[PDB]
């Protein structure tokens, strides 16, 4: 751990430092089902159906904090996944038990759910969640018994909430209200806390897989990435030239090629059954950028990019470096966007309406390879 | 031997002078130039 600069860092050095290893989980001793600490699942109302999510289909930040109940498509997206984290980090990954407390956080906006007495539920940031708002009980029964926590073991502990079958009624670690379904009259039904409830109101568990969450994950760091990247554009342009403004030029570029990578096509050499499995991982990956709406995300960029008319400009508008970069930043964005609609009928559906503008810049040499491609593919 | 010595000096980098040592150290070059001025300076060369 090095002192050298302000905030705290790591590094390898021939000074020692001491460290702790601290167990979190142990994979044998985890059992089928049964809910274990840092899981990514989603929380199951009605039939199977409802799934708790948040209206992120249609943008807005404003409306990214609200949150409901919705079936259909969503039950599939990347907007119901919740990571179930615990409040104590030794043994984070053990089985959760009845009454544990424990934060829902949304893994696609990385907000935490938490109670508001003014505005029932809502989605806050990480700096503002603060336990006393986050924490959440799952309870077997409705009936407040209010036996209390046990001791903290360390260790697996005993499995007692499964998957599916187990039926589990999300309660407030203070206020004690119940997770309620307000009946408001894509079903968007809105969920509220009430000290009593519905007897309906029980809520499964319904567990996603690796893929999924990572997919969701990476979601998450992208939209950060390219938001950060999309406001030190906007910040340059409007004649607000200054070097306060930060450009990530190369977090940019590493997030594009390992982009790029993930969306790669599987190879022609590899056995039948491992092509169909990663030509399904590599579909299922296009099918969360699109419904999370990465590929609007990056028609953003190349169009704020596409202002300067050569490195030299941008050069000249923001820096030497993103200068050299520009060309790079533009040719790996059109690659993804290739990459990221390439053999989906629905991606390239959805992407019916961009060819018109997508064209409009065919003339460009910077640009026309890459656009030549997204519309090849498209056609 | 060599083995030995490279590895306990690179354990303690103290024992490469002020100079080597890293966190505001100048350099071989800039360590004997300034040894050099104060050869040419007699005050910080003698007792005085």
């Amino acid at each position: 751990l090095s002192y050298g600069n302000g905030s705290l860092h790591v590094d390898a050095a021939f000074q020692q430092t001491l460290w702790s290893v601290a167990p979190i989980s142990s994979g044998s001793e985890a059992a089928q089902g049964y809910l274990i600490g840092g899981d990514v699942l989603r929380l199951l109302h009605g039939h199977m159906d409802e799934c708790l999510t948040v209206p992120s289909g249609e943008h807005g930040e404003e409306q990214r904090r609200t949150v409901h109940y919705e079936g259909g498509a969503v039950s599939v997206h990347a907007r119901s996944l919740w990571r179930l984290e615990t409040l104590r980090v030794a043994w984070s990954g053990s089985h959760i038990r009845w009454g544990q407390p424990f934060r829902l956080r949304h893994v696609t906006t990385g907000k935490y759910l938490s109670l508001m007495e003014d505005k029932n539920l809502l989605l806050m940031d990480k700096e503002k969640a603060d336990v006393k708002s986050t924490a959440f009980t799952f309870r077997s029964s409705k009936e407040k018994l209010d036996v209390g926590v046990r001791k903290e073991v360390d260790g697996m502990g005993t499995s007692e909430i499964k998957y599916g079958d187990s039926v589990c009624y999300i309660q407030h670690v203070d206020t004690g209200l119940w997770l309620t379904y307000q009946s408001v009259d894509s079903i968007q039904r809105k969920a509220i806390m009430h000290h009593e409830g519905h007897m309906d109101d029980g809520i499964s568990l319904s567990r996603s897989q690796h893929e999924e969450s990572r997919t969701a994950r990476v979601i998450r760091s992208t939209v950060f990435l390219f938001n950060r990247f999309i406001r030190g554009l906007d910040a340059l342009s409007k004649k607000a030239k200054a070097s306060t403004v930060d450009l990530p030029i190369e977090s940019v570029s590493l997030s594009l090629q390992d982009l790029i990578g993930y969306f790669h096509p599987p190879d022609e050499h590899l056995e039948h059954e491992d092509k169909q499995n990663r030509l399904r991982a590599l579909k299922n990956r296009q099918n969360l950028f699109q419904e999370e709406g990465m590929i609007n995300l990056v028609l953003e960029c190349i169009d704020r990019l596409h202002v300067y008319s050569s490195a030299a400009h941008f050069a000249d508008v923001a820096g030497r470096e993103a200068g050299e970069s520009w060309k790079s930043i533009l040719n790996s964005l059109y690659e993804l966007l290739a990459a990221l609609i390439r053999g989906n009928r629905k991606n390239c559906a959805q992407f019916s309406g961009s060819l018109d503008w997508l064209i409009s810049r065919l003339e460009r040499l910077e640009a026309s390879s890459g656009i030549l491609e997204v519309l090849h593919c498209v056609l | 031997n060599a083995n030995v010595v490279v590895r306990l000096l690179i354990r303690r980098p103290e024992c490469f002078g002020p100079a080597l040592r890293g966190e505001g150290g100048n350099g071989l070059l800039a360590a004997m130039e300034e040894a050099i001025k104060i050869a040419e300076d007699p005050s910080r060369d003698g007792p005085s």
